[PDB]
């Protein structure tokens, strides 16, 4: 019931490199999830 | 005949009774579901 988000940002085909995704937010919002879209500005 | 209004006024006065007063309520509810319980009551003692 928990949704969790990891988030990192890079000022730069994707590079070759390691980096690690620290923990931004745990939700507990609790419904079930099977598909999911993007939006964008335009 | 037989057809009246059946919404009809309290009409609080203050020379009423006590029983005739108005006496607001509230009442609480507590539902415990499938949920992380997002709600809870926590005391925290100095630290040595
Ligand atoms: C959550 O959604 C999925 C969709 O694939 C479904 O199969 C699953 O049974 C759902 N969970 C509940 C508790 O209904």
């Amino acid at each position: 019931g928990y949704f969790k988000i990891y988030s990192k940002h890079t000022p730069i085909d994707l590079p070759q490199g390691f980096s690690a995704l620290e923990p931004l937010v745990d939700l507990p919002i609790g419904i079930n999830i099977t598909r999911f879209q993007t939006l964008l500005a335009l | 005949f037989n057809c009246y209004f059946p919404l009809r006024s309290y009409s609080f006065r203050p020379t009423y009774g006590v029983g005739h007063q108005p006496y607001r309520v509230v009442v609480l509810s507590f539902e415990l579901l499938h949920a992380p319980a997002t709600v809870c009551g926590k005391k925290s003692t100095n630290l040595v």
